[PDB]
């Protein structure tokens, strides 16, 4: 009962810990001109010690259109955004759980954000074009999380569905 | 000032009414310089390429 519900909403902010640590530094490794680290925002050098923002967007309209998708991080933000909604909306329907309805939109939401990221994080590996950062691989693990989250979240949702039905009766 | 030029100077009409010039030992044109095609990335249109 509040162990699935417990472990779910811990499974969830663990996931969006994993994300903010993957939106925040160290998410690729690529050697410059000596090995750099990458955070999607700005370059840092392993002189030595130095950071700048190197998301620059310049040096047929599908190139222009993938450019600009991979500037400024337009599918992990949004990603994370819908994460924090479907996590405000599982605390919303973990407390006065009025309406059964809404923990599968909230569901439906966090699948969709789990997707989202996974299309997010295929566009970065796309754009990449010799080693990864730790971020991606927590990501990764985060999206595995939210994957796990999503599943035990439908189905305690189908279980509540199924006991309302065997009460109805 | 010079004896003879050995040079790449262009035969003109107006180079012609002052001095004189021999037969060409080499003919050439006007050609098209471009790099040189090398690999580009396809993507989407690898779909059904
Ligand atoms: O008598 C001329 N002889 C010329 C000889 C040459 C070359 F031999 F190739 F060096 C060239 N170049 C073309 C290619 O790049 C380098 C310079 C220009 C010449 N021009 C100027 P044009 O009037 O524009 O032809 C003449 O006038």
């Amino acid at each position: 009962r509040g162990v699935q519900m417990l472990l779910t909403t811990v499974g969830a902010f663990a996931a969006f810990s994993l994300m903010t640590i993957a939106v925040g530094t160290d998410y690729w490794l690529y050697s410059r001109g000596v090995m750099t680290h990458s955070g999607l925002w700005r370059t840092c050098c392993l002189f030595k010690g130095l950071c700048k923002q190197i998301d620059h967007f310049p040096e047929d309209t599908a190139e222009y259109f993938l450019r600009a998708v991979r500037a400024s991080s337009i599918f992990p933000i949004l990603s994370v955004i819908l994460l924090f909604m479907g996590g405000l909306c599982i605390a919303a329907s973990e407390f006065y759980k009025t309406r059964h309805n809404i923990i599968l939109s909230a569901g439906i939401f966090f699948v969709s954000a789990g997707l989202s990221n996974i299309i997010g994080i295929i566009v970065y590996i796309s754009a990449n074009a010799y080693s990864y950062g730790w971020s991606f691989y927590f990501g990764a693990l985060s999206f595995i999380i939210a994957e796990m989250v999503g599943v035990l979240a439908v189905h305690m949702f189908i279980d509540r569905h199924k006991q309302l039905r065997a009460t109805a009766r | 000032k010079a004896d003879i030029a050995i040079a790449p100077l262009t035969i003109t009409l107006v180079r012609e009414e002052v001095i004189d010039f021999s037969k060409p030992f080499m003919s050439l044109g006007i050609s098209i310089m471009i790099k040189k095609p090398q690999k580009s990335k396809p993507g989407v249109f690898s779909f059904l390429d």
